[PDB]
DNA sequence: TCCGCGTCAGACTCGTAGGATTATAGCATACGTG
DNA sequence: ACGTATGCTATAATGTGTGCAGTCTGACGCGG
């Protein structure tokens, strides 16, 4: 029989009313006043018109079946708000809706990174300006050449072109040879290897031994300022909250803790050795 | 995740997910409007097409093709066959403390020996240098030991030379047919980017010095050092398991 | 047969790791089978002692 | 002979004089793309075809239409030089003239209403170089010619679809260039079916009904007729004697007077001639015989008017009696036969569930569009659209040609659409083959495998651009206003530009040129593939395709193809092979006229090769006459045997036409196994050119041909004296005869100096000519990177000795002297090219200054203020080439870092570091740096210093152009002026700016002075705009990617030498790794003392069966023996006469040497420049199969006072005592393959980690650990080593806890197992849960 | 092939003798690449059951 | 139960290389938070 | 006020299709 979701729906619209001028008015007049059956019919009837429109709005974002569904939503909003008393036809009024609803729904579900309408709307005028220029310049227009014709900013044009830059999927094969995708190459940013994990662990355990090698009033004041032992990373003036309650003596004692610690790094074998780092 | 070039890159699942959510939310919208059933039918058929395409794309009908006219990789696909998680990212693994290089002959070596380049074994035994360095007291910390190695200073070669002694290394050749496709030896540091392999065990690997490469692997744990010396040492592996016959034989 | 004897073992992990992975899992899901691990493939996967 | 040839002559052991000289090897690529751009006036080809095909396009209403006028190519925006550097396509503007014509609607066709006409751009097409390359985004790329199944018709049969029946089911298939497929196929019951697009299977009479054919007509077309006359009472039947042939007499067969055969008897050929000579026409027969026979036409009762019996219905006794009394005593049955004329359409109609024409178009429509209710027009439109519309369908010229000659037709050229005739004719030959006559075609025959070069493919992709524009034109025309809308508003230039760049990038055929060797370039452009789109696949590829087919002879090389899964599909073109005008291949052949082997050559197609018998080139000609021998070994019909003289029709031209370019360079190929010959020709392409180009002592002759045609060298366009020699360029003065009378006549050749390759190797052009040397037209002026006096120089020859050496040549392992390493002869150069990118991040723009945070004065020593390394600065891994800094954002300074930045200080600025530094391990010399900037942000000071040079160097370079062009232009006027007003010094008193002031008498030469005067001014005005183009493109802000602000490209030059691990080989596939560079003390040496260069293993020879290497060695030694004698006489400083006698005695030795070079013709000076190049060794040519034999080699060895054997008395260097017995020593031309160990060795302890798998990455490229696959795993399972495996599953791979924890434990010394559970499994859990399956870890 | 190779490597093949040598050479090396998968796949099949 | 035609499961193992799309109108009040 | 979203345009227009069609041996599962 038929097992294609496409052909099945396209069958069911092929057996649905094809309305005349005064027929549209008869149903529409009752549809606004809520006849229930009337709103269903005008819709059922003009599903065939939605398909002919989505026949030129394909290959841009979604599939043909996805354009029809969102194109049907335009016909419905057209039925929610049509004027039968006006002598002008419905097929004319409904086309303006079905063309809009499709374009709009493609603008959202086409790009992975959801680009709002505003940044997109503008981008199109920059691209459609590139058309005019390209045909007469016979040269694909630059960021400047587009900026000179609109008389608009250089960075605006450029930043809007940056958002047009499309994607390569992580699972994409590499050089017409699906030996490895980008995941089997692209490195993990977050976790650095043991070498970098143990760097901090060893360096910060060495400091725990250096803070116990200094004075009690020097390792108290120095640690709680940087937020090493304390809970919050305070400043020279803020160390006064604890017990210091000083501005001059906190600054002399902070630096006194650091001067004795700089000699602890010169004797262990770092200082200039760990300066490059 | 974003590329270095200001581009982004997304898995095909995210794209397949957006197909499911869009159609599902559009169905919520049409059930709000009490739309005619003929449309609701299409929406339900679509929703199922998207769900079935998310679980296993290429199965029920045409697999939903994407940007580069290729089919979107679905969920089932990452559990399916060679290219799945099992065979590719679980039973088989790229491994640390591993290096590979062109092999060449080692006609001076004994059976339990193999040439290992210095700059290879250098990088391979990196945590063993940092360890023996803190013991002698030459490194106070590890970033200090890191720079000592980087500068390739003279006394660091002698420490590297110390750890490697009485330490076996695994030598693998592709393809790994039988167990003898890996044998362990005692590395001999040699100045040069070529590995030097023992002629008699060339038979086990089927290793021809015509441009062959062999993977190196360092056994980390003391148990791995014992395993490598006990089971996987070249001297303890003579006869083939297939036939009670010596595979270690001049040619 | 070999191809069938591999898919027959009570271990479904050993079976899916082999082939027919789409079918193995579905049959194992409906049965609600629990693998207690005996084979090597099973413990090499989880990264345990062989 | 020529001058450049006089400098060094190659001794040729050929004995088959070349009647056909080797053609330009880059014929295909250049000629193909030439057709694509070629604006043919009528015979549409390439673009002209694409427009006439699609255009004219008219609106959907048909009131307005767009018409193609003419197109043109503008000169390139950026030339090759610039394009290669900037990084954008080397393309030309496409300006096409369109014409918008609109009709009147109610009026008939008011064609003259508004004929708008204007010119419009759409897309820029990548042009092809003179090398046959396309520069895409600054990469010279090559598009390989494709090999695909030829359109037309083709008959096949699955020799056993159902081995159940085991019946050979025959099938036919019409393959178009564009359109739907049309297949006809039988079935177990021999019912003819038709499957359009191989879709549903439909009865084969349904398509005929669709072509308006009644049941009667159908039968009348295929089957013959059997006449039955019912005369009075006796039933009678017409008999053609040749019908009851090989059948049994079921009844008593008797005639006017004689019983021939008895009941139940076989009718033999005797009985058939018995009846045929008796002239039998009518025979009386029983009524039981018709029971079974099928009635042909319809039979209505004359009386009633009803069908007594319809057409195609099995007759019976009662139906026949009903027909006899109806009033029909002249019934005509069909001629059903189970041996010959088979009844298929008959049994097929009984299955066929259709009725008339209109109903046949229904099931055809219900097949392809199932579910849509059919109308009269929808069903008719579909079927008419399939194979019967000028739009959908196109067989093409080749399609119709092959289609016609497959049906043995009348026409070569006909219609692009299938006619009714064509379809039935195809069904007819399918049924012919089924009967017995007719043979199926095979696909492996090159008569069915057509070649499709780039130009045809560029045409195809250019059509899709036009097809995608067709959509936007029609829709905008109909609904859009007629007047207002202009034609360019409806055209879009992107769909064409995009569809063409899709081809020049993404296609499998468009790939980066492999140019690591002149041979690689030339053999990769002569590559032909069956893969990519519209071809085959490794997954789909069979065997019989790959197999060498006897059609390949002379067309395709039997020994040229990768040994990888893409083995039999990829193939190089043969030497003298060329494309048929239609598409097939063709090979040269010497015509034999009335026995006489005429010099007239005919390129025979793959089809006509099978027809004539073709003698081999081994056959001997009688010096203008015929074959010396009566019997000649020849070949035809795809077989080989001996034939007589008059029977020979054609002959192989040369003995090298069987092989390719790759194989024509292998000497003594005749003494080499095809398996090792293939590998040898494959590795010869991988031969990285050396530092000093060394000529091959043991060549074939093809050497020069390759080097010259590759387009890597610079050959003279016009002969004359080299006015100026230089390392950068060459200036040559043209002779009077060749020089044009209009221009000055001084050619300019700016030689390509050291710069990068696609494989990161050196490219240089050194002058091979001396200052002020007389050069002939078409002579090599500058040599390439792998060429020497115009001859190809891939690797280097050296004294080799075959013998074992303490196992340092174990399995083909190589033992090379330090003396080779001392001469730095095997020292390849790698020109690496780094790049530094200034990007625009979210935080802010990056720049390029010397100000870099956390740095030593030592790093910024080689940089300038701008932040770029000086030209000529040596660099090493860690040193920074170009200083870059990016913005640093909200950065959480960790307490331990805020304290450390507060102690030692250096509060690093809010700008991150990412300076381009030399990669760890590389070290060389910066030779140049190029800076690209967007048109915007102000520049670095170094970027200004580089602009200074480009400008002031271009100002000088153009000053030099107009200067020497002036001198050559007045040089002419000076000679013109003497003719007429003869006055020498008095004319040369005042300066040369007042020479156009002086003239001559009313004469041709007065018009000449006016030409040169106004052409001098033409160059004087041209010089300004030439300066403008240079100046602007230097000031121009090069357009960059979005986000990028400016880039700095650095050019390095590392000098890597040979070392253990380096892979080298001969050209006989003899591979090997260098194991040890032996000390000069230890190297073996002859009694005389000179040591050996390489010591090879003799066991890499019997097993290999590549004895060509040993012959290469022997001849190389003989050749060197002669050079050693010439070297000695030139050192001794003897005489011109003494060298002349010896060298004349050398050139003339071979049996019938092809070249007969007399030295009495050579002048004394010409002899000594020759001898000086002969002293390194007399270069010898050994044609592929017409090479030298032992008789010739051993005779040459006696001239060199070398041993007849080729084995020398060798002494061990280590010791000094002799080896127990002689060893083969000689000079073998070996090669340095690209597989160098510095680009191979790798090591890793801990580094990057994968993104999801959380296991390490792959390759030294990304610094990744070696893969331990499941096969590698089972090995440890077998050993029993359990931790060694668990260690390689967890801590070495995923286990995030384990890897870091284990690291810390190793530095502690405690090598302790600390597992947890790999991440990649934790992924697999959630992945199965995401699939709606409860997978939890059930505990103890 | 009905007609084998008459020549050897010393004497040198004529033009066809080499063309004939090709037929056997390419098919022998075609079964080195393609047929190996059947034997390597057998190793895989055997292992899983054992 | 049996025989033809459909889907579905495999197809060796490791190494190296490199980069590009079309277009969603056009303009005016509604909805969400400093 | 700024960013995002929501809305309407009133000639008539009302059933789609686009695109690769030499894998192969072996094994069942739904109809017929
Ligand atoms: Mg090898
Ligand atoms: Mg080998």
């Amino acid at each position: 029989r038929v097992l294609d979701a496409t052909q099945l729906y396209l069958g069911e619209i092929g057996y649905s009313p094809l309305l005349t001028a005064e027929e549209e008015v008869y149903f529409a007049r009752r549809a606004l006043r809520g006849d229930v059956a009337s709103r269903r019919r005008m819709i059922e009837s003009n599903l065939r018109l939605v398909v002919k429109i989505a026949r030129r709005y394909g290959n841009r974002g979604l599939a043909l079946l996805d354009l029809i569904e969102e194109g049907n939503l335009g016909l419905i909003r057209a039925v929610e708000k049509f004027d039968p008393e006006r002598g002008f036809r419905f097929s004319t009024y409904a086309t303006w809706w079905i063309r809009q609803t499709i374009e709009r729904a493609i603008m959202n579900q086409t790009r992975t990174i959801r680009l709002p309408i505003h940044i997109v709307k503008e981008l199109n005028v920059y691209l459609r300006t590139a058309r005019e220029l390209s045909h007469k310049l016979d040269h694909e227009p630059s960021a400047e050449e587009i900026a000179e014709q609109l008389d608009k900013p250089v960075d605006d044009v450029s930043r809007m072109l940056r958002l047009n830059e499309r994607i390569t999927s992580v699972d994409t094969p590499l050089g017409g040879d699906s030996e490895k995708a980008l995941l089997d190459i692209l490195a993990d940013e977050k976790e650095n290897g043991p070498e970098d994990t143990t760097q901090d662990d060893d360096m910060k355990q060495s400091i725990v031994k250096w803070l116990f090698e200094l004075n009690a009033k020097q390792r108290e004041v120095l640690a709680r300022r940087f937020g090493l032992l304390g809970y919050e990373a305070a400043t020279l003036e803020d160390v006064g909250r604890e017990i210091g309650l000083t501005r001059e003596r906190v600054r002399q004692i902070q630096v006194e803790g650091l001067r004795r610690l700089r000699e602890i790094l010169q004797t262990q074998g770092l200082n200039i050795e760990a300066l490059f780092l | 995740v974003p590329l270095d070039g200001g581009r982004f890159a997304t898995s095909d699942l995210n794209d397949l997910y957006r197909r499911v959510i869009n159609r599902n939310n559009r169905l919520k919208r049409l059930l709000d409007l009490a739309a005619p059933d003929i449309i609701v039918r299409n929406e339900k058929r679509m929703l199922q097409e998207a769900v079935d395409a998310l679980l296993d794309n290429g199965r029920r009908g045409r697999a939903i093709t994407g940007s580069n006219k290729r089919p979107l990789k679905s969920l089932a696909d990452m559990i399916k066959g060679k290219q799945g998680r099992f065979r590719q990212n679980l039973l088989g693994k790229r491994v640390d403390y591993s290096g590979r290089s062109v092999i060449t002959v080692g006609p001076y070596l004994r059976l339990h020996q193999c040439g290992l380049p210095k700059k290879m074994a250098l990088e391979l035994f990196k945590p063993f240098i940092y360890g023996k360095l803190e013991l002698r007291g030459l490194a106070t910390t590890i970033k200090a030991a890191k720079k000592m190695v980087e500068r390739e200073e003279a006394v660091v070669w002698d420490i590297l030379d110390e750890v490697i002694r009485e330490h076996p290394v695994l030598l693998n050749r592709a393809p790994t047919l039988h167990r003898l496709g890996i044998q362990a030896f005692e590395p001999v540091l040699i100045e040069g980017k070529a590995i030097q392999l023992h002629p008699l065990v060339c038979a086990a690997y089927n290793a021809d010095f015509d441009g062959d490469q062999m993977a190196v692997h360092v056994p980390l744990t003391l148990e791995a050092q014992l395993e490598a010396r006990a089971l996987m040492m070249s001297t303890n592996n003579i006869l083939s398991p297939a036939n009670g016959e010596p595979i270690i034989v001049p040619s | 047969g070999i191809t069938k004897a591999s898919l027959a073992t009570e271990s479904f992990i050993s079976a899916a790791s082999f082939q027919e992975t789409t079918r193995v899992l579905t049959e194992a899901a409906v049965a609600g089978k629990r693998d207690e691990l005996r084979g090597l493939k099973e413990n090499v996967i989880v990264g345990r002692l062989i | 002979y020529s001058y450049t040839e006089k400098k060094r002559i190659r001794k040729d052991f050929g004995k088959r004089p070349q009647v056909l000289d080797v053609p330009y090897l880059l014929s295909i690529q250049l000629d193909s793309f030439q057709k694509f751009i070629e604006q043919d006036p009528e015979g549409q080809y390439g673009l002209e075809a694409a427009f006439r095909s699609v255009f004219p396009i008219q609106s959907y209403s048909g009131n307005s239409e767009l018409q193609y006028v003419s197109y043109r190519l503008g000169e390139p925006v950026f030339d090759v030089q610039e394009c290669q550097i900037r990084g954008v396509t080397y393309s030309a503007p496409l300006r096409v003239k369109l014409r918008l014509v609109i009709y009147e609607r109610e009026a008939p066709e008011g064609t003259v209403k508004d004929i708008k006409e204007q010119e419009v751009y759409m897309g820029e097409i990548p042009l092809m170089t003179d090398n046959g390359t396309f520069v895409i985004n600054g990469t010279e790329r090559v598009i390989v010619s494709q090999l695909h199944r030829s359109p037309g018709v083709f008959f096949d049969s699955d020799k056993g679809k159902t081995h159940s029946s085991g019946k050979v089911l025959y099938n036919a298939r019409i393959i178009p260039y564009r359109g739907s497929w049309l297949d006809f196929e039988f079935d177990p019951k021999d019912n003819l079916f038709v499957r359009i697009d191989r879709r549903r299977k439909l009865p084969a009479t349904i398509i005929l009904r669709a072509l308006n054919y009644t049941t009667e007509q159908i039968l009348d077309l295929f089957f013959e007729k059997v006449i039955f006359e019912i005369r009075d009472n006796k039933l009678q039947m017409e008999l053609v004697p040749e019908r009851l042939r090989g059948e049994t007499a079921s009844f008593d067969i008797e005639a006017n007077g004689k019983v021939y055969v008895e009941k139940g008897r076989r009718i033999t050929a005797r009985h058939i001639r018995q009846l045929e000579k008796d002239d039998v026409k009518l025979i009386e027969v029983p009524v039981e015989y018709i029971a079974g026979k099928v009635v042909a036409k319809d039979y209505i009762d004359e009386s009633t008017g009803e069908l007594i019996c319809a057409a195609n219905m099995e007759l019976s006794l009662d139906l026949l009696a009903k027909l006899s009394q109806s009033g029909h005593k002249r019934i005509e049955t069909l001629f059903t036969n189970d041996l010959d004329h088979g009844p298929y359409i008959s049994e097929t109609l009984r299955v066929d569930p259709t009725n008339d024409r209109l109903s046949a178009l229904v099931e055809i429509y219900r097949m392809m569009r199932p579910g849509e209710p059919p109308t009269r027009e929808a069903a008719e439109s579909l079927f008419e659209n399939l194979f019967f519309s000028e739009d959908r369908y196109d067989l093409s010229a080749v399609g119709r040609m092959k289609f016609n000659r497959s049906l043995l037709r009348e026409e070569i050229e006909g219609s692009g659409i299938l006619s009714k005739d064509d379809i039935i004719d195809v069904m007819k030959k399918l049924i012919d083959i089924r009967n017995g006559k007719g043979e199926v075609d095979d696909i492996d025959h090159l008569g069915n495998r057509r070649i499709r070069s780039v130009g045809e493919m560029a045409e195809n992709q250019f059509r899709v651009g036009l097809v995608r524009v067709e959509r936007a034109v029609k829709e905008r025309l109909s609904l859009g206003d007629l007047d207002t809308l202009m034609p360019q508003d409806m055209i879009n230039a992107k769909p064409i530009s995009a569809a063409v760049k899709e081809f020049f990038g993404s296609s499998q055929l468009s790939q980066f040129m492999d140019q690591n060797n002149p041979l690689s370039e030339i053999t990769h452009k002569r590559r032909i593939s069956a893969l990519g789109p519209g071809g085959l696949t490794r997954e789909r590829a069979g065997f019989e395709v790959r197999d060498v087919h006897p059609t390949h002879y002379g067309r395709v090389c039997p020994i040229e193809t990768p040994e990888g899964p893409n083995i039999g599909l990829i193939n190089s073109l043969s030497v003298y092979a060329q494309t048929n005008e239609y598409g097939f291949l063709e090979t040269p052949y010497r015509k034999v006229t009335d026995g006489v082997v005429t010099d007239e050559i005919h390129y025979l197609s793959a089809i006509e090769e099978g027809n004539y018998v073709i003698a081999q080139a081994n056959s001997n000609l009688d010096e203008e006459g015929h074959f010396v021998e009566d019997l000649v070994t020849c070949r035809s019909k795809g077989e080989s045997s001996l034939f007589s003289r008059d029977q020979v029709d054609y002959m192989d031209v040369s003995t090298q036409q069987v092989v390719s370019v790759g194989a024509s360079l292998i000497p003594f190929l005749e003494h080499d196994d095809a398996n090792r010959a293939l590998m040898g020709a494959n590795m010869q392409r991988q031969a990285v050119p050396t530092l000093r180009a060394d000529k091959p002592l043991v060549g074939t002759g093809m050497e020069r041909a390759v080097a010259v045609d590759s387009g890597v060298t610079a050959v003279a366009k016009r002969g004359g004296v080299v006015q100026y020699v230089d390392a950068s360029r060459i200036v040559i003065k043209v002779n009077e005869d060749e020089m044009y009378p209009g221009e000055a006549g001084i050619d300019i050749y700016n030689l390509t100096k050291y710069t990068r390759s696609n494989q990161n190797t050196c490219i240089n052009q050194m002058p091979c000519v001396s200052l002020g040397e007389p050069v002939e037209r078409g002579d090599v002026l500058a040599d390439g990177p792998s060429t020497d006096l115009g001859e190809l120089a891939l690797g280097q020859n050296m004294r080799v000795a075959f013998m074992p050496w303490n196992g340092y040549n174990f399995e083909d392992s190589i033992l090379v002297s330090e003396r080779v390493v001392q001469e730095d002869r095997f020292t390849t150069i790698h020109i690496q090219e780094l790049a530094c990118v200034s990007r625009d991040t979210k935080l802010g723009p990056e720049e390029i200054t010397a100000d870099i945070p956390n740095v030593g004065e030592a790093a910024l020593s080689k940089l300038d203020e701008s932040g770029i390394v000086y030209i000529g600065a040596e660099v090493t891994g860690g040193d920074i080439l170009v200083g870059k800094v990016t913005p640093k954002g909200e950065t959480q300074l960790t307490p331990e870092e805020k304290l450390l930045r507060a102690i030692f200080g250096e509060k690093a600025s809010d700008v991150k570091d990412s300076s381009l530094r030399v990669p760890n391990g590389v070290s060389g010399t910066v030779i140049d740096v190029q800076v690209f900037t967007r048109d915007g942000v102000e520049k670095d000071k170094r970027a200004l210093e580089i602009e200074e040079m480009q400008l002031k160097q271009a100002k000088k370079d153009l000053s030099e152009e107009l200067q020497i062009l002036e001198a050559g232009l007045f040089s002419r006027i000076r000679a013109v002026l003497v003719a007429g007003g003869v006055e020498a010094e008095k004319l040369d008193k005042l300066p040369r700016d007042r020479w156009l002031e002086l003239g001559l008498t009313d004469e041709e030469k007065q018009n000449q002075l006016e030409q040169l005067a106004e052409q001098y001014d033409e160059l004087k005005h041209e010089f300004e705009k030439k300066l403008e183009a240079k100046r602007r493109k230097i000031t121009q802000g090069d357009d960059l990617a979005p986000g990028v602000l400016k880039i700095v490209k650095v050019y390095l030059a590392v000098k890597r030498r040979i070392q253990p691990g380096d892979k080298m080989a001969g050209r006989h596939g003899n591979k090997g790794v260098i194991s040890k560079i032996n000390p000069i003390e230890d190297m073996p040496y002859d009694e005389n003392g000179t040591p050996v260069d390489i010591v090879l293993n003799p066991l890499g020879v019997p097993s290999r069966m590549n004895i060509g290497q040993i012959l290469e060695t022997h001849l190389g030694m003989a050749a060197k023996g002669i050079g050693d004698k010439i070297n000695a006489m030139l050192k001794q400083q003897q005489e011109v006469a003494k060298l002349r006698e010896f060298i004349q005695r050398a050139y003339d030795l071979g049996a019938d040497v092809r070249q007969k070079v007399d030295l009495s013709t050579f002048s004394d000076e010409e002899v000594m420049r020759l001898a000086e190049n002969l002293r390194k060794g007399m270069p010898i040519a050994t044609p592929v199969f017409d090479g030298a034999k032992e008789a010739e080699i051993k005779e040459l060895l006696k001239l060199g006072d070398l041993p007849t054997s080729g084995q020398i008395r060798l002494y061990d260097g280590r010791t000094g005592e002799q080896f127990e017995r002689p060893v083969t020593v000689g000079y073998m031309y070996m090669l340095k393959l690209n597989h160098l160990v510095d680009d191979k060795m790798h090591a890793r302890s801990t580094g990057s980690y994968s993104l999801v798998t959380q296991q390490p990455l792959g390759g030294k490229a990304q610094f990744g650990g070696q893969r331990f696959g499941e096969m590698e795993v089972w090995a440890l399972e077998a050993y029993g080593a359990a931790y060694t495996l668990q260690e390689m599953l967890t801590v070495k791979s995923d286990d995030v806890n384990g890897r870091t924890k284990m690291y810390k434990n190793i530095v502690d010394g405690n090598h302790q197992m600390e597992p947890g559970m790999p991440e990649s499994f934790n992924v697999l859990l959630k992945e199965i849960r995401s699939l709606g399956i409860n997978i939890e870890l059930e505990d103890e | 092939i009905e007609t084998p190779i008459t020549a050897n490597f010393r004497e040198g093949l004529n033009v066809l003798q080499y063309f004939i040598s090709t037929h056997g050479a390419r098919k022998g090396l075609a079964d080195t690449a393609l047929k190996t998968a059947n034997s390597g796949y057998l190793t895989r099949r055997l292992v899983d059951v054992a």
